[PDB]
């Protein structure tokens, strides 16, 4: 039982937003359903439509002409459609499964965002140690100035996990965020071993390794 | 046409505690109600569902209570892992579907202060050679979480350039921040330290780097 969200990490006012829940573990049978629900960060579940076995559509009052949501047994896939999307509709949008009725599962979330500003792609820079050594040493990598989230970031390929915390990011008046990952190692290990940060930026389709060296 | 629930709740460890929904005669009165917990930066988990039963592998101590215009959460034996958002949800014959309740922030009272561990970085070769400086300072493992962040050169407070986010719950409980003052390359050249100083709950830990 696995739900995966996809669609696009930036849309512009007024345009049309797509969404496509690719599903795992059943196929729209029974009296069972797929569906969709929305949170702006930090706020509250909003639900927008969901689908059923008799392809039997509910959609919100609140989003009237906005909403048409669609159904394909056959590449197992579920597929709602937003029509003049707006910065308040910027939101992580969620797939979840319902089975009288009930939400079972749900996926990850896919983040969209809207809004009239251009993707930027980040800029990495590392975050070296002198901190006149103590017994751990702190390096890490700034992600400067992107747009919009998300930001993945990972230490040496997913083999370095211990010590890692990336921490949120904060939103200049620029409008452009900015993030750090740091991860505490021994002072022992800066040279027995080498470090390199993955960071992605998937709405830039930019990809950054960089290794943090001293 | 309405779901009401308090924004934040608290309650002590070990105790019981109740989050309720309240409405009317087109929302819980007459449909069912499920319930939902959401913990810090993961996705929403199945709580109750027909107002009194629970999946397999639920705690029992969650419950879900009738009772007309209002359906209610019981939390027994509070623990710190239970803090979290939590959501009711019922049709309503108003609108055409489901509708979430706003969602109740449960705090659990017990916890003991956790200083906060501050790092700072100071600007990266590639960066200066870009002409900007940005100082990081990072802020992490402070209960309760709320920190004043300042920032100083050369002893002298910094009045602008300063950025702070609002502190975030993680793993344990505990909270996260960071604070970044950025400048050009020169303003870094300009003093001979600045200092990243993190007021939590009335005590000051500062740390300071150098351009030398």
């Amino acid at each position: 039982v696995t739900l995966k969200e996809s669609g696009p990490a930036l849309v512009k006012p007024t345009q049309t937003l797509t969404l496509t829940c690719t599903f795992s573990g059943f196929s729209l049978s029974t009296g069972m359903g797929v569906g969709w629900i929305r949170q702006p960060p930090g706020k509250a579940l909003e639900w927008l439509a969901s689908i059923y076995w008799d392809d039997d559509k509910y959609y919100s009052t609140s989003l009237k002409s906005r909403l048409t949501i669609s159904k394909d047994t056959s590449k197992n896939q579920v597929v709602l459609t937003m029509t003049n999307m707006d910065p308040v509709d910027t939101a992580t949008y969620y797939c979840a499964r319902v089975r009288t009725d009930r939400i079972d599962y749900w996926g990850q979330g896919v983040l969209v965002t809207v809004s009239s500003a251009s993707t930027k792609g980040p800029s990495v820079f590392p975050l070296a140690p002198r901190s006149t050594s103590e017994s751990t040493a702190a390096l890490g990598c700034l992600v400067k100035d992107y747009f919009p989230e998300p930001v993945t970031v990972s230490w040496n390929s997913g083999s370095l996990t211990s010590g890692v915390h990336t921490f949120p990011a904060v939103l200049q008046s620029s409008g452009l965020y900015s993030l750090s990952s740091v991860v505490t190692v021994p002072s022992s290990s800066l040279g027995t071993q080498t470090y390199v940060c993955n960071v992605n930026h998937k709405p830039s389709n930019t990809k950054v390794d960089k290794r943090v060296e001293i | 046409s309405v779901l009401t629930q308090p924004p934040s709740v608290s309650g002590a460890p070990g105790q019981r505690v109740t989050i309720s929904c309240t409405g009317s005669s087109s929302n819980i009165g007459g449909y069912y109600v499920s319930w939902y917990q959401q913990l810090p930066g993961t996705t929403p988990k199945l709580l109750i569902y027909q107002d009194n039963k629970r999946p397999s592998g639920v705690s029992d101590r969650f419950s879900g209570s009738k009772s007309g215009t209002s359906a209610s959460l019981t939390i027994t034996g509070l623990q710190t892992e239970d803090e979290a958002d939590y959501y009711c949800l019922s049709y309503d014959t108003s609108f055409s579907g489901w509708r979430f309740g706003g969602g109740t922030r449960l705090t659990v009272l017990g916890q003991p202060k956790a200083s906060p561990t501050v790092t700072l970085f100071p600007p990266s070769s590639e960066e200066l050679q870009a002409n900007k400086a940005t100082l990081v300072c990072l802020i992490s493992d402070f209960y309760p979480g709320v920190v004043k962040v300042a920032w100083k050169a050369d002893g002298s407070a910094v009045n602008a350039g300063v950025e702070t986010t609002t502190p975030s719950k993680q793993s344990n409980n505990k909270y996260a921040a960071s604070s970044y003052l950025s400048l050009t390359s020169d303003q870094w050249k300009s003093h001979k330290s600045y200092s990243c100083q993190v007021t939590h709950e009335g005590s000051t830990v500062e740390k300071t780097v150098a351009p030398a």
